[PDB]
């Protein structure tokens, strides 16, 4: 079993900058088989990226995944308020599907 | 008295080289000797099949 | 070697332990393309370009 463990728990502290969200992994994340989602307070997540880097429909390019290996990262290159939300990771690699803690939590 | 070679005049220069083999380094005497001739090296050369 | 210097070597005239790329797996990628990680792999090769 691939545990995940997020590294910035709450780097993020009402951000007004870019981030370094990140996700390592006890055996590395074989094919890029990760994926990034948004959820936001009082609703479900949503996807924000797939594979290593691939982006998604209707989430800007502005979030930027930049990993291999033990994939780990997700970058808002220009940082907006209303996207604010606690962001998670979870793994295809062997795991049944599991999912990290989550990186911007209040 | 020392027989050692010093020139070697075959080829310019080469851009694309596909096979090399050098063999491990050995002695030779090169010493040019007076009578008649007591060395016989036959070889034969073939290409077929590639 | 840098990247714009990139530095070749060819591998000639050698058996190869094709069981030298993954099982250490320290590389990230051992991504193989045409021949893959395989029994193909670990066969006759032409030439050997690093
Ligand atoms: C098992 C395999 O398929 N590849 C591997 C890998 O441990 C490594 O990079 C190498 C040393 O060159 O040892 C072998
Ligand atoms: C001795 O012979 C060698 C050839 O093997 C030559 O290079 C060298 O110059 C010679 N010594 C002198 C003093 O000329
Ligand atoms: C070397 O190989 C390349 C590859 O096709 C070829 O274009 C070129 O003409 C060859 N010769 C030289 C001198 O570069």
């Amino acid at each position: 079993e691939i545990v995940l463990t997020q590294s910035p728990g709450t780097l993020s502290l009402s951000p007004g900058e870019r981030a370094t969200l990140s996700c390592r992994a006890s055996q590395s994340v074989s094919g890029s088989y990760l994926a990034w989602y948004q959820q936001k307070p009082g609703q479900a997540p949503s996807l924000l990226i797939y594979g290593a880097s691939s982006r998604a429909t209707g989430i800007p390019d502005r979030f930027s995944g930049s990993g291999s290996g033990t994939d780990f990262t997700l970058t808002i290159s220009r940082l907006e308020p209303e996207d604010f939300a606690v962001y998670y990771c979870q793994q295809y690699v062997n795991s049944p599907r599991t999912f990290g803690q989550g990186t911007k939590l209040e | 008295k020392s027989w050692m070679e010093s020139e070697f005049r075959v080829y310019s220069s080469a851009n694309n080289c596909t096979f090399e083999y050098v063999s491990q380094p050995f002695l030779m005497d090169l010493e040019g000797k007076q009578g008649n001739f007591k060395n016989l090296r036959e070889f034969v050369f073939k290409n077929i099949d590639g | 070697a840098s990247v714009y210097a990139w530095n070749r070597k060819r591998i000639s005239n050698c058996v190869a332990d094709y069981s030298v790329l993954y099982n250490s797996a320290s590389f990230s990628t051992f991504k193989c393309y045409g021949v893959s990680p395989t029994k193909l792999n670990d066969l006759c090769f032409t030439n050997v370009y690093a």
